[PDB]
């Protein structure tokens, strides 16, 4: 309102900072947006005709304003000096050792940015956390600024979390459900908050811009992903009950989802949710609870993970039991390795875990995924040159090789192609009894024809 | 052998076939291998609990717990028999008439001490069942004592819920279920066709002693659901 | 359309059967709908100008078709004989003793209906469970029919659960989010399912009528109430974290709820959910899981109740710690006793539980609620000497607050934001606390701090 952002700097040219800043430039022609990164190779790519990130619509957005008001540079320090607003958009990996190993977020990159910003800054700037951060991250940035102050240096700290999913990043940026901005409840804080609102007001309606305090903002990002993951674990818990009673989890999911207060999204049973966001955010929320002496809340959210873990384990057990509790040297087809369809991302994929369970039985796994690189599958199934993987794991170039001589076909990722395969042919060449374990309900409605063909076909959330 | 009966119900094996097979090994012998709703009498539970207590007193917790299993198993065999009954009546037995045939701890005596009939009857009382109890030797006054809250000379629950029958046909007349808890030889001679006509349907016979073995097809033809210990449903 | 339902009999003239059948008759002029009950007094009332149930819109519906195609009668047997379709719409109270005491559903009334239906039936009928039943209830009805069969008797069993809330029953029947009908995956089951679909098709669009198997249908009713309860426990869990960090739970709930995949309903933090459906249904789910050897699933759903109970307990503890852990002969005002605003219903009301905690500290409660009858409050807080000594029921809020150390809002009635707080302050003992258990005073905070209250609320840091 009073203050006007005219220059933005984004430290971090990854999957958050690049696209967000590209859309900001596209929508705000009068604002100069400079995306910076230490990685010279990456910056060069952003300035090339082959962008380092593939996202539908991104190329068009970047090419429409790069060189006009959108810039990519390795000159971090100059970008900061010039900036009115600086986004910090670096990753916060999970700690791999020490207090909170495996669960707590590691602020090392956030801290390095804060130190660098204060070292290169004079006068008034707004500094905004854009990466997924743990609650209190802004407190730390503020401590660093307060401890390294200079005359006439006035840095304001805001939180502005990202709500982007892979594959929908541009749509999500152009037409967001909401934009969330957190700042202090002081006149300074509210000045800063309003300045960044005005940026988003160039293309987002005021009623979709939610302003909060900084802790509410940070906590909403974590909490939102926990609520989404909870719906999957809840419908997965129902799937177990369906298998025991004769109910069908897709019928039940549809019935529950038609109540508009619950809604019909995120109610699809599966072998288990995956990706780099759901488990990580829930565990981060559980760690935070324990750290604040809220064990009841900690144990309440831990259930979302325990349930996902159980869902995977019981699926593996149905497989193994159906093979008479011996799978040593039995060939099994694993169709699908990505954590979900239409990606090559294997981070926390249920396919990894199902696979490790069968490896632990001596299975000879032939794994097919149309999009995941074969080197990645080998890494994911290896211990942190791995003999168990080279002894037990074959990566198949087509799905027929993977089923050929197999005892079971296990569908772990919901790629659409898997429902189109020649199952008559696959049946001829399998050992008998021939099983199909559908971990994604993707073969619904082929059931009768598959049983006619001769398969024992089994799925999640359906009684055998 | 009771623990094996549970496994028989889950798999399709028959506990009497198994007992006979085990018992023909002369090192094991064929005595005391008869599956039931649970052992009773004034000796077994008391002596075993005494032994367990001695172990604990002597800092022998491993031996204590080894022997405690003989009791726990017996309690479980009782509780799961009652749960079969109750589940079969839709988990509601309030004001349902149920015949209890046999109150003595075993046949051919009036001794009721630690009789499994007392425990199965208490489980069905806790469901509000209307129990009609028949035994050819146990006095009626002793049954009333055995089911009453001790230190209560007139129990409200016993007089509201429990009827002592002077004959088995009274007990089954209008019953949902006939529960045989003591192995009296007379129970295999009953006129079941007659019993079936006047029961509510579905009509269940729960044989807690294997005393109706070999009658099963005949009882199924008459139209009973006949269930027993150590046979799959 | 092979088979056409032309006569409907509903056994049970209560809150479910009466209104549902009244709406069916209103919408299906060619169908004769006869609601029966053994309770002659109640039937008479349904035939009177003062209906035994108050529901907005119900009188108009009933009066528009009673005597034309809608009938209420105590002649249960004739209605069954005539009926093409028989609804069973009786209560299934929770067992009060025995296996599953306090959690399992008691099928006794459902069974009695089934036995009566088979005794009075010949030929073809469709029998449909309309009451909230446990999973496997239809199996039991089936077993009874199969065990008491007659030549040419052909009874088909369907599930058709109710999704009505009090106060919105007519709206919910005229314009349902969905109609749910479960039946066997056999030709006869599908024929039966289609006949009942056709009844609803007189006024509900086909795309809103969901057909399933019978178990899916029964399980969906229980699961829906459980998912809804989970949202509240989930946002309540966040409220604890807000109090510890400085986040505000209403800011967080708005942020979360604007994601269209989550939605913005049922995300209002509170001292705790209540009512006769949520806890009951969740607990029945937990019991069913244990029974089926699904302990992981059981413990997953128990968290919904354990969280609600913890929310109530930590709220009471805040109140108690604020008066130094000694409330004995302290006067405290409880404003609101209903489980939610705009009802007299107190079933599982968080006000009961808050109040019981303070009573266990020796607090003198003065309780006001604008619609809950006094005798209901006395019963709810009884086992009664602890109540008569410690509980006073005030005819107005100002009495209850007069000379109180604290004012505790437990139910979100709109009137509580309109009270004269300057007045209430003049007459309270100092420090004068208001504990807002419902966020109903949000936005009056500054001025209430100005007046001199130490105002505290759920999901806000002190």
């Amino acid at each position: 309102s009073m203050f006007e952002i005219k220059k933005i700097c984004c430290i971090g040219a990854g999957y958050v900072g690049g696209p967000t800043c590209s859309v900001i430039a596209h929508m705000c022609p009068e604002i100069r947006v400079t995306v910076v990164d230490v990685n010279e190779s990456r910056i060069n790519a952003w300035n090339s005709p082959t962008l380092p990130i593939y996202e539908p619509g991104l190329k068009e957005v970047v090419e429409s304003c790069r060189g006009k008001n959108l810039f990519f540079s390795t000159n971090i320090d100059d970008a900061i000096k010039e900036a009115d607003l600086v986004f910090i958009s670096v990753n916060t990996p999970t700690k791999t050792y020490g207090m909170g190993k495996g669960r707590a977020a590691d602020l090392k990159y956030i801290e390095a940015c804060a130190r660098r910003i204060v070292q290169n800054s004079n006068g008034y700037k707004i500094v905004t956390e854009k990466s997924a951060v743990p609650v209190r991250a802004a407190e730390s940035i503020r401590r660093i600024f307060d401890a390294n102050t200079k005359p006439n240096l006035n840095l304001q700290v805001l939180s502005n979390p990202e709500f982007l999913a892979e594959g929908t990043a541009i749509k999500d940026l152009k037409n967001p459900d909401r934009v969330l901005i957190g700042g202090d409840e002081t006149p300074e804080g509210q000045r800063a908050v309003q300045a960044l609102c005005a940026v988003y007001e160039h293309w987002v309606p005021r009623e979709k811009i939610l302003t909060t305090n900084t802790w509410s903002s940070e906590l909403s990002k974590l909490a939102a992903n926990a609520f989404l993951a909870q719906r999957i674990s809840s419908i997965n818990s129902i799937s177990a009950l369906c298998e025991a009673t004769g109910a069908d989890v897709e019928e039940v999911a549809t019935a529950i989802g038609m109540d508009q207060r619950i809604g019909n999204k995120f109610l699809k049973a599966s072998v288990g949710f995956g990706g780099s966001c759901f488990q990580k955010d829930v565990l981060n929320l559980v760690y935070l609870c324990e750290a604040l002496n809220l064990p009841e809340v900690a144990r309440y959210w831990q259930q979302v993970i325990d349930m996902n873990d159980y869902q995977r384990r019981r699926f593996a057990s149905r497989i193994i039991d159906s093979l008479f509790n011996t799978v040593t040297d039995k060939k099994i087809a694993i169709l699908g390795f990505a954590f979900k369809k239409d990606t090559g991302d294997t981070r926390e994929s249920s396919s990894i875990y199902i696979s490790k369970y069968l490896m632990d039985e001596g299975a000879h796994l032939h794994i097919y995924d149309p999009k995941v690189p074969r080197e990645q599958i080998v890494v994911d199934l290896s211990h942190p040159e791995d003999d168990q993987v080279s002894r037990l794991v074959t990566i198949s170039k087509d799905p027929y090789e993977a089923c050929d001589g197999a005892h079971a076909v296990v569908i772990c990722t919901e790629w659409d192609m898997f429902k189109e395969l020649d199952y008559e042919r696959i049946h001829k060449k399998m050992l008998k009894p021939a099983f199909i374990f559908d971990g994604r309900r993707v073969l619904d409605g082929l059931h009768n024809e598959l049983q006619t063909i001769g398969f024992q076909i089994e799925t999640i959330g359906k009684k055998v | 052998i009771n623990s094996i009966s549970a496994l028989c119900e889950a798999t399709g094996a028959d506990v009497e076939e198994v007992a006979t097979a085990i018992g023909m090994d002369q090192r094991i012998g064929n005595k005391f291998l008869k599956a039931s709703v649970g052992f009773g009498g004034s000796c077994f539970q008391k002596d075993v609990l005494n032994l367990v207590y001695l172990c604990e007193a002597l800092n022998l917790p491993e031996v204590a717990r080894y022997w405690q299993q003989v009791i726990d198993m017996n309690d479980y065999q009782r509780r799961r028999f009652a749960s079969r009954i109750i589940d079969s009546l839709f988990n509601t037995v309030t004001d349902k008439k149920i015949a209890i045939l046999g109150f003595a701890f075993k046949k051919d005596t009036g001794d009721t001490r630690e009789s499994s009939s007392i425990y199965i009857s208490k489980y069905l009382m806790d469901e509000g069942a209307h129990l009609h109890i028949y035994d050819p030797k146990v006095p009626r006054e002793q049954i009333v004592v055995d089911l009453s809250h001790p230190g209560v000379s007139e129990d409200d629950q016993v007089s509201r819920l429990v009827t002592i029958s002077k004959d088995p046909y009274e007990a089954c007349d209008g019953a949902h279920a006939v529960v045989i808890c003591t192995e009296w030889d007379m129970f295999k001679e009953l006129d079941y066709e007659r019993i079936h006509k006047k029961m509510l349907k579905p009509a269940f016979i729960f044989d807690g002693r294997r005393v109706l073995d070999g009658l099963h097809n005949e009882l199924q033809t008459i139209g009973f659901q006949i269930e027993t210990i150590g046979k799959k449903v």
